[PDB]
Order: C-alpha cells, then structure tokens, then sequence
C-alpha cells in the first residue's frame, strides 16, 4: 500500500550510463538567447539542459 | 508518507533477502555457464566477476532501485541458463580488447583535454 | 498535390520567377512545415493487415 | 589551368594539396589522384561581355526553367560591370 | 513448319559472317541472333534492334574487342556503352545518337572510361578543404 | 509470339486454355518510349483576384481538442459510441466461389 | 611533430594515434596481431604483402577506412622497400621464414632483407626501426636459423645505430607453430624426444605479450637503441613441457627416446616437401636447444608488460585439438607442470 | 475553404463527446478527464490503479466493446514528475469506433498488466519495459525483446544518446565480436530549425 | 458486400460419387498441374542476355550523383546547402568561401555513397539543377573507400555524363 521511502530520488544504476559520463559531465540549465540576427522571441520561451563540450579532431581520411 | 508503493519489497530486508538469493542463484550457474560456453576463464574469475558486479552498485539505499537491479539481474540470469548469451555477450563483462584508462591527474594531461 | 506552398512545395517554374514561391521552397526543404500540436492515430487496411501509425 | 606541386601533385581547383611531409600522401601511391581539369574559373573568365540598352537586366542563366531563379542586374557603375550572383556572366552598358 | 525452324538456324549461321562468325558471337555473347544495325561505336561497340523480339530483347550491343587500354574479347562488362548509347540501350528513349545526337560541350569527356575500380586508375578519396590553423614559425636568430 | 503453330497446339492442349490470346510477354502493344511534352494544370489556388491566403488557411483552422468533464471543475438513456454496424449483404455479382 | 601526426581522440577505432607504421611481414603470425594492435589505436598501418590478396583479407577490418593500406612489393627489389616506407615514421620488420626455400634460403631472409630494409629506412629519414631476432641468436649455433639471426642483427645495428631489437623466445598462440607442432606428433603414434627432452629447459613466450612489447617499445622514447628480450616468466623441461601439452589436449603421451642421427635423419627425409615442410633439420635443432639466459638485457616488466604464464593461455591454442569427449573439460583441472625455476 | 481544408464532421463529434461522458459518468472513480480532438479522435485520461477495471469495462460492456487491441505505447516527457506516458488504443468492431486510453508512470511505479485482458498486451508491454523501462506488476514473461543481450539502458528515453554508447566490431585476437565505446568516425550534426516566430495562435500558452 | 470462399459442399449422386472415387484412384488433378507445367517448357523464356541487353528504365531514374555545370562552363552549384539540409541519412557535407573572383562556390562537396539512400531529395532541392542523381546503376568498388565521393570525382561524374543527363532532364523538366 505504501512503504514511505525515505531517501532521495537517484536512478543512476538503472539508466545504463558509463560512470565516466556521470561523475564526469557538467549540465548546463538555461534559456537560450536571442538570435541577434532575428526579433522573433518564441525561441526563449522554455528551459534547455545541454552537456559541456568535449574533443573533436579531424578525421584522416575526408577531413 | 510520500505516496510512493512499492514493486516486491516492503523494507530493506526483504530487498536484501532477494539480493541474496540472486547472489545464490548466479554463484552456481557460474561452473554451468563456464563449460557449456566453452569459456577460457576459470570458475574463480566467474564468481569473483560476479561478486564485482553485486558490488558495483553496493551503495542503493532506495528498496524500489534494489528490486529493480534483482529484477534486471534475474533477466541476465534467465539469458545466461537458456543459453540466449552468446560467448561474446558473457565476454563483454570482462573487457579483454579495452586498453586501461589511467586515473591519475598527470596522465590524463599527457594524453588529452578529456578530465 | 495541395495547392498550399505553406505545405507542398511549388513548382519548378515558379520557385525561380516568383519570389514568395522561392521563399516557401527554400523554407519548406531546409526547416520544413511545421505541424499543430495534436496527437493522432491513423491506420489503414495494409496487405498484410491494419498498419496504423501514432 | 592545372598547376603541379614542388612534390610533382596536381593541384585542385580548391588549391588543396599535400605538404612535402604530409603522410597522407601515401595514399596516392600505386594509384592515382582525382582532379578536375576544367575550372570553373578560368571557363567563366573566358566568356565575353554582354552590352545592353538598359539600366536594369535581367538574367536566369538560359533556358528559362533549366536556368538560375530569374534576377535583375544594375548597370549604372560605368567602371564596372554588372555580375551575375548565379551564372556569372557579365553585361555592361555601351561607352565609348 | 520444322524444316523452315532449320532454315532460319542455318540463316542465323550464314548472316554472322560464314562459322568462324557464327562459333565467335556464339562463345563470346552466348546469344546467335541477327537484327538490324542501328549503328557503330565510336570505340567499336555494334548496336542491333528487333522489334518483332518482346520488350528487353529488342535491343543489344556487341562489346568492342579492345577498350580504351585493356584486351576485351572476353571480359566484357556493362560499364563500357557510352551515355549516348547508355540512354538508348536501356529504352529510356526511341531515338539513336545517330538520329538525335546530344548536345556539344566544351567540358565533355572526349573519351568514355569503364568502371576502373582495381586497377591503379582507381578513385582515392582525399579532403579538399586547405589548413585551418596555421601555426607560429620561430625565428631562426639566436637570442643570446 | 514467333513459336511453331504445332508447338502452340500443344501448349494449348497442355495448359487447357489458349495462350495466343493472352500473353505474359510484352512484345508491341505498349507505349513508346518517348512522349509529347505535357502541360499540367495549375489548381484551384492559382487565381488573381479572390485568393486571400486567410481564407484558405487549414493550419490555422484547427484548435486545441473540446475538454468535456474536466475533473478540478431524469431520462438519461444509455448512449453508444456510434450506432450498431449493419449486416453485411452477399455479393449479388458471385455469392459462393 | 608535423600537425597531421599530432595524436588525437580518445584512442580508439576513429583517432589518431600519430603513428605511420610499415610492418614488414605482417601476413603472419605475429604480424597479424601487431597489424590488430596498431589498427586499435588509430595508427596508419601499410601493409607491404607478396602473396595472393585473398591471404591478407583478414588484416581488412582491424583499421578505420582508410587507415590500412596494401602494398605490392619484393624482397630483393630496393625500389619497392623505397616505396613502401617513404612516408613512415616507424618500420617493424617481422619477415622470416622457418624452413629454407629454394628462392630465398636463410641469408636471404634474415640478412639480406632485413639489411636492405634497414638501410632503404635510414635513407628515407624513417625515425624508428623495430627489428625481431632470435633469443638464442648465435654465431656460433648449430642452427643456420639462429647464425643469420645474429649476422642479420648485426648488420642491421650497422645500418641503422637507432634501431630497436627485440628477441623473443619460442612464441605460443593460437596459429603459433610451436604450440601446434607438439600436438601434431600424436598423429604418429608416439613423441619422438631426443634424450626424452630431459637436458632442454624452454621459456616460451605469449603472442599478446610480444605485440604488446612492441607497440609499447613504438611509444617508448628510451628505447631507441635497447635489445630486449622478451621471455615467459616460467622455464619447463622439454618433456615436462610435452606431458603438460598432451594432458591439456587430452591425449594419450608415449615418449620414446630417439637418437640424434635417427632425429636428423627423419628430419631430412621430411625436408624434401615442396610444400611447406612439416618438420626439418633446423627445426630439429632449435626445439632441442636449451633456452638462453640473458639477465643483462631489458624485458618485457621493462616495458610495462606483466608476462602472461603459459597455464592460462593454453587451452586457448589446444582446445581445438581436443575430441569430442573431452571438448567442454574446463580450464583448471589439468594440474600444472613443474617448472625447473632457478 | 472548400478545396484544401479538411472537411470536419460534427455527427461524429457529438457521437464521441456523448460516449465520452457516458464512461465518466460510470466509472467516477478513475476517469480523471476527457477530450475529443476535432479530427473527431476520443480520449480518456485516467488514473493508474484503473488500467485494469476500465479496459475490462470497455472490452465487455454491452453498449461499448472493444474487444480488439490494437496498440500499447508510451511516451516520454522529461519535464513531467510522472516522466511517461501509457497509450491504450482500442478499437470496436460492433460500433466501428475507436476510443484512446491514457495514464502516467515514472521511472518506480509498477503498472498493472492487462495480459489478462488482452491477449495482444503481452508483447506490447514487453516492449514497453525494454525501451522505456516501465515495469508490468503481474506479466507472465517479462524480459527485453527489441534490444540487444545485455543491452545496458533503453534506447527510447530522451535523455539516452542517439547512437549509443557501446559499439560492435570483430577483434581477431580473441575470435569474436567485442563492444567497445562509440567513438564515430563523423559526428551527427545537429540543426536548430525551429522558427523564432509563433506560427499557429490558437496554441498560445499564458505567459504566467 | 462480402462472397465466401471455401462454403460449397459437393453432389452425392452416383455420377459425382464416381468421378471423385476416379479422381482419387487416377490422381486427375495432379496430371492437370503437370499439363501446366508441361505448357509453361514450350514458352519462350523472359530471361534478357544481360550484359548484351539492359532492362528498361524511365527519364525519372536516380542513379550515381553528378555535379552539372553551365553551357559556359561555370559550375551550377552556389553553396546554398539546402541539399545538405534536406539529406534525409546526412550523407551530404559542404564546405564553402568566396572564390578568387568573388563568387559562391563550394571548397568541399562530399556525399557518402554508403549513407546515401538514393532518395532523390538533392536534386528536388538544389534550386539552380546542380546537383542531379544520374542514370547510370553499375559503379560497384572493391573497396569501401571508393565510394566516398568529393568533389573532383562529382565533377567527373558530371562531365563524363551530362551528354545523358541534360537529355533526361529535358525529357522530364516539365514534370517537376
Ligand atoms: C525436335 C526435333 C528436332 C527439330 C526441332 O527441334 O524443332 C522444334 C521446333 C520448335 O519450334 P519453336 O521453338 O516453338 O518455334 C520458334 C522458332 O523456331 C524460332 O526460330 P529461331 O529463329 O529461334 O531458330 C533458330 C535455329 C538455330 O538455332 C541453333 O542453331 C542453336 C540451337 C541448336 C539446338 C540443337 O533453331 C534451330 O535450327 C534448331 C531447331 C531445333 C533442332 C532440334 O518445332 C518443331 O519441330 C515441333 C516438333 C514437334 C514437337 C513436339
Ligand atoms: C598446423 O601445423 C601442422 C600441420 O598443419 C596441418 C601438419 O599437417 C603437421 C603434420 C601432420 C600431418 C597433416 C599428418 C596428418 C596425417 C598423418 C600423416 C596420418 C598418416 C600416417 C599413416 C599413413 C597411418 C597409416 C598406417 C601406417 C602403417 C602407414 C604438423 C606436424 C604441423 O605442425
Ligand atoms: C579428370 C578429368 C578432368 C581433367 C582436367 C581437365 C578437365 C576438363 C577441363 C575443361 C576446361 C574448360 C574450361 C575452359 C573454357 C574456356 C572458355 C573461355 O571463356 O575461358 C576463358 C579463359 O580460358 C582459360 O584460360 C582456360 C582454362 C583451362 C586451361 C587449360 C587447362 C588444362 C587442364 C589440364 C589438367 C592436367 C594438367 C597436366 C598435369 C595434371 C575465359 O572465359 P570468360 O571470360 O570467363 O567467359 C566470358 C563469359 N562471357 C561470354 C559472358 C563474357
Ligand atoms: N614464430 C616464433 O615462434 C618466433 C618468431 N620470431 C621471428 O618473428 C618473425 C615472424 O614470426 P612469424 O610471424 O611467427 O613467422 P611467420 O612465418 O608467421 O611470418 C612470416 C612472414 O614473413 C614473410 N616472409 C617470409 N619469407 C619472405 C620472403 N622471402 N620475402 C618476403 N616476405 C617473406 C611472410 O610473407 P608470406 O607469408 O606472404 O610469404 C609472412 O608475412 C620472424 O622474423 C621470426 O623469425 C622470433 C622468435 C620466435
Ligand atoms: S539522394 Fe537523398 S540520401 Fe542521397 S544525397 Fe541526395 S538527399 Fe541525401
Ligand atoms: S548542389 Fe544545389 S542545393 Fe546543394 S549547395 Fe549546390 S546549389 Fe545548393
Ligand atoms: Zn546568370
């Protein structure tokens, strides 16, 4: 009927994610600004959540 | 309070008799799984993979997340004894073609500018 | 096809004489059109049965 | 207008082409190098100048709806002439 | 009715050119058929047409002996018919290049070429953008 | 077809039907490869005059769904969903195959 | 370092691991897994091959597109060598026949090649030269295998004074020879031993291990003009070493002693295969020959690498000569052999 | 109006409006809201612990049957406390209708399973548990069915990855085919192409 | 409106009852499907000899991708990247920068043929008919490196086919 869990929400062991990209990972929480570019504001209407960004290289063959 | 039900397990203890008795479960498949796979590893390496994996998430609290992780865990199980696994799939616990990642600070400098 | 540009792209002809016709080709193949927010479920009688998509 | 590299490798309309030490390089090797001969450039550079009666012309590249989207080119700039932004041919007003 | 069957074998034979003929397109196209000569290759190619034959055996070539490089007479392969008599073989018109040759322009390959994978004409890919960063060159004076 | 008319008797007899008259093959009675030009007619949205996109706009048309019984907030016959389907009828062209 | 070879990801399928490595040979046994080992990396791998290509079909997908490239070229033809290493920055050598041929006998393969390889490398500005030699190379050995070894190593230090030897000893693996020729003499009955292997101690060494050593001496900037030896961490009789092999396998050991000219003889006769020979004389005396001890060179702890003992990567390589009974026996009840350790 | 507008049928929406209240006002103590979209599509919007008593309501009750299933999903919307979203779809053969079902779970809750009820539940709910990780209290069988063995995660999430995090290759060192972490050769580019003006006024929401 | 398949029962009359105890005894149906058979041997086969004959195709056949130009000369292409915006499997990649005489074009134009779903929806959003799908099917390589096209290998592509492309162009522009 109802068991009254006292501890805090935390579903990490069940969603399959490497610890590397858990312990590791920066989230940032935000409103996206304007385009400078354009005067329409419905695209800073809702909240994003976006992660830090890592390493990109040139790969040999086709650049 | 907090209007939260429960999927098998009541307490802690319940939960951790249920951990138990995967643990029991899966400590003697081990021997079966390792001649019917035809793997190269010793039933020791088996059982103490085994123990690393029960003690990889050794720090829930939450009975839900507990009842969940034996739940997962008799899923892999049932795999394992219908024989569903391949010798690839029981490998991959292992990682045996992954070169190790340094944990140090001064290595993970020399290499590259991921922390 | 519907004779819509907001929705079906114009012909050839017109999207290189016509300037709103050349707008609506140009954002109709790179952001597309947009589709009111709903939820549906359609199915039709398939060979092999209802196929049906929501 | 194909040129060719100190290391004897063609160069590209683009202008890409491999350093002395680019390893990359050994790729060509028992094989061959794909390039383009005929540049854009030097075809289009080739191509006369149209004169026209008019401030304004119109161009779509030829053939109607084979063409470019149909624009309109000013040639009132006397030391300049008038470029097409798709086709890129050229037209002036008659001077001299 | 059988004997006529017979008369038409023998003609096949005879309208290729006597038995030498007849055994080369016999071991070379697997096929003695005879038609009306559409028209001939600029690299050697023979093109034939049959209208009383069904839809897909109208039509055929028989391969040049000699490609651009390579000894043909045996390894033969569809990559060889050029965009011309490409478009008019696989019935995407009813019109030969002789009837209807295609337009003319300056950039326009002169000289077909055949698929060249494996061999050392082969396609290498490479990127064709230049360097984005370029880097700091010390001086070559000493500072001291 | 170009087979012996002995050889057409015998397929006739073997299959039971006659072949002549129905063939699988494709030898002449298709269309040409090449075709007249065509001239594909514009639509019903094409006019000058009388043509205000708002008018004819069936995006904005449609709106959120009726919220009926919104749970914050005598006869009463029981209804159905639509009326019963009716009972389909027996192919007046070929009833039994 | 030249931009294009600066390394780059995170050391996977798609880096870049700014190696540009020409392994020689790598159509083989042990090129197979060092071809593997630098294609994990991201390593531009070129691949000079002699054979048929259908025989270098598995080295294919061990690279990223693009990063393995084969090369046609010939062992007594410099301008291929040239070739083939113009634009390397590493050069392993791996080429080496067991059994003499009639086109390219043991000078050929062992001294003339790897001289030419490494004088065509040195001109070519090439900065590294891995060369593989013998354990046992001497000049003054009874086999001709291990006396070219040791004029070919010599000469190749004279060309190139930067080069990088190494020497293994007796590798084991799954398509390794020594593993399999002991397995393969059950066929006859019984294991013919001179002096029943009890005066030949061996030290064999795993194939992982060696692939290892060497990628780790490619990344070593110390290691330029080292000599390593790379040993297992366990020494076995000989007959010892065929008990433990023929118990794995589980098949039936009759060893018999057989004299030195009766083994000689028996190898010649076998010597006369047009094919590949299943045993020769050479063979012969390598596999009854005593290990050498060499405690003043580096090995493979000096690298990193923790050698791997021969009881845990064994029934790997004899499994497969197991019948059907004995086919799903486990690992850990064979009772490991003794080993003469100090 | 008349050539590109969809036509709209008003018989059907007051059909399914007044079916819809007819199964509020007989099950009051689940059916929390319904809607009737004016493409004429009904919904019911109830409470989890109902899953089972009002799908065996609409399977064998005389006046609305449906004895055929014809889909079970769920949707994911992160920003919700109850994070999915369970989609019944029935259909009925005798009043050639449709009716939709919907409840809400989160990542704990258990869900009833209506294998009882429906034959058809069975697979869907496997599904179900393998990409999104909803768990069915009382199914016969329950294991993935989609995803690879030991597949860690489910793929249907918003927060999982598009191209994974483990990836396959064969390694001729050890004979078969190995995971090893995804590392692609090309990044898949991402575009915004969302306008920033509003484009249908009717769905405006207040701005608090 | 619905007909029944398999609801006819069959007459019990001496006559009836006696052909079927024929037709079992004397398997009649089954000399019936080997007639059948028999007829099909003495047709004419719908096997063509490729590669001596093609099958047909139609104008509207997407095949290899190619690069146009103009009659002048001058590249068709202007970087406007709306064929790599609507690339369906993004096999598309396009790099650009004003030429040395100032105009649009391209520096990069890769398409992965292994990506590639041969869609069509290049060619219906380039708007100046730069980029087409040709008609030629028969491009196989040995290697999967070969099929990664860049722009020197489109603009051969072009030019060695445009003879056939611009013919089918026509033949279909007023389609589109
Ligand atoms: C049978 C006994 C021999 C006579 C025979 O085969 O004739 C069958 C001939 C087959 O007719 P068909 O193939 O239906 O007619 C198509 C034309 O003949 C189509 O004529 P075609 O232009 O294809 O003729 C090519 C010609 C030349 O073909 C060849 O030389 C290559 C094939 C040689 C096969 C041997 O075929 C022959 O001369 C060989 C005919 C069979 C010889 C046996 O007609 C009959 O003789 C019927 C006889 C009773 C059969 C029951
Ligand atoms: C993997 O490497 C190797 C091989 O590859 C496959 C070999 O064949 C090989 C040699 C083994 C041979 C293939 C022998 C196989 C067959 C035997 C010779 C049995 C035949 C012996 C007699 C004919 C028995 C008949 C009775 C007699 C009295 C005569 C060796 C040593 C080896 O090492
Ligand atoms: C025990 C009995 C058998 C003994 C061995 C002989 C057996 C019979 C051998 C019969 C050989 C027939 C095959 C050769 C046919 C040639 C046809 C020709 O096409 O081949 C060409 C190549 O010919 C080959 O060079 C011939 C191979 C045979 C060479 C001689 C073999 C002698 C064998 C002797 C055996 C014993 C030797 C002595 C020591 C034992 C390539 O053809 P290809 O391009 O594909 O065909 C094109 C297909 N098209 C039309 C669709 C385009
Ligand atoms: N294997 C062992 O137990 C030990 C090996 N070594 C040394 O390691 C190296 C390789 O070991 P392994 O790979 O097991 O031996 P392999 O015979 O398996 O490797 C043979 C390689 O050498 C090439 N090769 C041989 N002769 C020639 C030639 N005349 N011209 C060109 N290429 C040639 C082969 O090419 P193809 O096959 O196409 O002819 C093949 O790529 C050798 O130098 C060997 O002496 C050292 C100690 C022990
Ligand atoms: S045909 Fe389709 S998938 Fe292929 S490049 Fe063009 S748009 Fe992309
Ligand atoms: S090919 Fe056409 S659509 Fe693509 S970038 Fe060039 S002009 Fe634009
Ligand atoms: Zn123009």
């Amino acid at each position: 009927q109802l068991i009254a869990v006292d501890e805090k929400l935390d579903i990490t062991t069940l969603t399959g994610v490497p610890e590397e990209h858990i312990k590791t990972r920066k989230v940032r929480i935000f409103v996206p600004a304007r385009n400078n570019m354009q005067s329409g504001v419905n695209n800073t209407k809702k909240w994003k959540m976006e992660f830090d960004t890592r390493e990109r290289w040139e790969n040999p063959l086709m650049g | 309070g907090t209007s939260v039900k429960p999927i098998f397990s009541r307490d802690m203890n319940e939960a951790k008799r249920r951990v138990r008795e995967l643990y029991r479960a899966w400590y003697r498949e081990v021997p079966n799984t390792v001649h019917l796979f035809q793997l190269d590893i010793s039933v020791k390496q088996g059982r103490d993979k085994v123990r690393e994996m029960f003690m990889k998430n050794a720090h829930v609290t939450d009975p839900r997340v507990v009842d969940l992780l034996v739940i997962k865990g008799k899923m892999e199980l049932e795999e394992t004894i219908n024989v569903w696994k391949q010798r690839t799939h029981i490998m991959r616990f292992f990682h045996e073609t992954e070169a190790p990642r340094p944990t140090d600070f001064l290595s993970k400098f020399y290499v590259g500018h991921d922390p | 096809k519907v004779d819509d540009a907001k929705v079906s792209p114009p012909k050839r002809a017109e999207m290189k004489t016509s300037m709103e016709s050349l707008i609506h080709h140009f954002k109709l193949y790179t952001e597309g059109y947009q589709v009111p927010p709903g939820a549906t479920y359609t199915a039709i009688e398939a060979p092999k049965g209802e196929f049906g998509v929501y | 207008g194909v040129r060719t590299s100190p290391t004897g490798e063609k160069v590209t309309h683009t202008g890409q082409a491999y350093d002395d030490g680019d390893y990359r390089r050994v790729r060509f090797s028992d094989r061959q190098k794909e390039v383009n001969e005929n540049f854009a450039i030097d075809l289009i550079a080739e191509q006369p100048v149209s004169e026209v009666g008019s401030r304004v012309i119109s161009c779509d590249g030829g053939g109607g709806a084979l063409g470019h989207p149909r624009v309109y080119i000013n040639l009132d700039k006397e030391t300049k002439t008038g470029t097409c932004g798709y086709c890129g041919l050229q037209f002036r007003q008659p001077h001299h | 009715e059988l004997v006529q069957v017979l008369r038409r074998g023998l003609q096949q034979v005879s309208g290729h050119g006597g038995l030498r003929g007849y055994l080369r397109v016999l071991f070379r196209a697997n096929d003695v058929r005879v038609g009306t000569l559409v028209g001939e290759d600029k690299y050697g190619n023979k093109y034939y047409e049959d209208n009383k034959q069904f839809f897909g055996r109208h039509r055929w070539v028989i391969y040049t002996t000699e490609m651009n490089g390579r000894d043909t007479f045996w390894d033969v392969d569809g990559s060889m018919v050029p965009p011309e008599w490409h478009r008019w073989l696989h019935c995407m018109t009813d019109d030969p290049p002789t009837t209807k040759p295609p337009t003319a322009r300056k950039y326009i390959w002169t000289n077909h070429k055949f698929n060249v994978s494996g061999t050392p004409q082969q396609y290498v890919p490479y990127s064709t953008t230049r360097k984005k960063i370029q880097e700091w060159v010390p001086p070559s004076t000493p500072y001291k | 077809a170009s087979a012996t008319r002995v050889i057409q008797l015998l397929r006739n007899w073997a299959s039971g039907r006659d072949l002549q008259a129905k063939l699988q093959l494709r030898y002449q009675e298709i269309s040409k490869r090449t075709q007249p030009p065509p001239k594909l007619p514009v639509g019903p949205s094409h006019k000058l005059s009388n043509n205000y996109y708002c008018t004819r706009d069936g995006r904005r048309e449609a709106m959120p769904p009726s919220i009926v019984m919104s749970s914050q907030k005598t006869e009463k016959k029981a209804v159905t969903p639509a009326p019963p389907i009716k009972r389909w009828e027996l192919s007046k062209d070929q009833p039994y195959l | 370092l030249h931009h294009a070879l600066i390394p780059h990801g995170k050391g996977g399928r798609s880096s870049v691991s700014g190696i540009v490595a020409t392994v020689f040979g790598a159509t083989g046994f042990l090129g197979r897994y060092v071809v593997n080992h630098l294609g994990r990396m991201g390593s531009q791998v070129i691949v000079p091959y002699r054979c048929e290509p259908y025989d270098t079909m598995h080295l294919r997908p061990m690279g990223d597109l693009g990063q393995i490239i084969f090369m046609e070229w010939n062992g007594k033809d410099k301008d291929s060598i040239r070739k083939v290493v113009e634009h390397s920055n590493v050069v392993i050598n791996l080429v080496g026949r067991e059994w003499e041929t009639k086109n390219f006998d043991f000078e050929d393969v062992f001294v003339k090649i790897p001289h030419a390889i490494a004088q065509v490398s040195k001109e070519a500005g090439v900065e590294k030269l891995i060369h593989i030699s013998h354990l046992n190379a001497d000049i003054k050995s009874p086999s001709r295998y291990l006396r070219s070894k040791a004029v070919g190593e010599k000469e190749v230090r004279a060309a190139f004074p930067e080069a990088t030897i190494i020497k293994p000893s007796d590798i084991f693996g799954r398509e390794d020879r020594f593993l399999n020729y002991f397995a393969s003499m059950r066929w006859f009955g019984g294991v013919p031993l001179i002096s029943l292997g009890k005066e030949t101690v061996k030290q064999p060494v795993y194939i992982v291990d060696v692939s290892k050593g060497i990628i780790n001496a490619i990344k070593d900037p110390d290691a330029k003009g080292k000599t390593f030896a790379f040993v297992g961490p366990n020494r076995y009789l000989l007959f010892d070493l065929v008990q433990y092999i023929f118990a794995v396998a589980y098949r039936p050991f009759l060893p018999y002693p057989l004299p030195h000219f009766a083994y000689r003889w028996v190898g010649r006769l076998f010597e006369v295969s047009p094919f590949e020979p299943w045993t020769t004389r050479d063979k012969v005396e390598r596999v009854h020959m005593s290990d050498m001890t060499l405690p003043h060179l580096p090995g493979l702890e000096d690298l990193g690498i923790q050698a791997t003992p021969l009881e845990l990567k064994a029934i790997e390589v004899l499994r497969r000569h197991r019948t059907y009974r004995w086919l799903t026996s486990e690992m850990e009840d064979v009772k490991p052999a003794k080993t003469v350790n100090i | 109006t008349r050539p590109t507008i969809r036509p709209r049928n008003d018989v059907v929406h007051k059909q399914l409006s007044a079916f819809g209240q007819y199964v509020a006002e007989i099950l009051p103590k689940y059916v929390q809201q319904v809607q009737v979209s004016c493409f004429n599509e009904l919904e019911i919007f109830i409470h989890p612990d109902g899953v089972i008593p009002v799908l065996t309501f609409l399977r064998d009750h005389t006046n609305a049957q449906f004895k055929s299933l014809a889909d079970l999903t769920a949707v994911d919307v992160p920003t919700r406390q109850n994070r999915f979203e369970i989609v019944y779809n029935l259909l009925s053969l005798r009043f050639n209708s449709r009716i939709r079902v919907k409840t809400y779970t989160d990542e704990l809750t258990p869900i009833e399973s209506s294998v009882t009820v429906y034959k058809a539940a069975n697979w869907y709910e496997r599904e179900i548990w393998d990409m999104f990780g909803v768990f069915f209290a009382n199914h016969p069988d329950l294991r993935r069915i989609l995803t690879d063995y030991g597949f860690e995660g489910h793929p249907f999430r918003k927060d999982f990855p598009l191209s994974g995090y483990v990836e396959l290759r064969y390694d001729d060192e050890v004979k078969r085919v190995v995971a090893e972490p995804v590392e692609l050769a090309q990044e898949f580019r991402k575009f915004d192409l969302n306008s920033p003006w509003e484009a249908f006024p009717a769905y405006r929401q207040p701005p608090e | 409106t619905y007909k029944f398949v398999n609801m006819r029962e069959p007459s019990m009359d001496m006559k009836s009852v006696t052909d079927r105890a024929a037709q079992t005894l004397l398997w009649t149906e089954l000399v019936r499907g080997l007639g059948m058979t028999l007829s099909y041997l003495f047709r004419e086969p719908a096997t063509i000899n490729y590669p001596f004959e093609k099958g047909p195709l139609s104008p509207r056949f997407r095949g290899e991708h190619a690069l146009r130009r103009y009659p002048s000369g001058e590249e068709r292409c202007i970087a406007c990247k709306l064929c790599e915006a609507v690339c369906p499997a993004q096999a598309i990649t396009i790099e650009a920068e004003p030429r040395a005489d100032g105009s649009r074009r391209t520096t990069r134009y890769d398409i992965d043929m292994t990506k590639c779903i041969y869609c069509g929806f290049c060619q219906e959003a380039c708007p100046v008919d730069a980029i087409v799908e040709g008609p030629n099917f028969e491009f196989s390589t040995e290697t999967h490196e070969e099929l990664l096209y860049n722009k020197e290998k489109l603009l051969n592509n072009g030019d060695k086919w445009e003879a056939e492309i611009a013919a089918n162009i026509q033949a279909d522009y007023l389609y589109r």
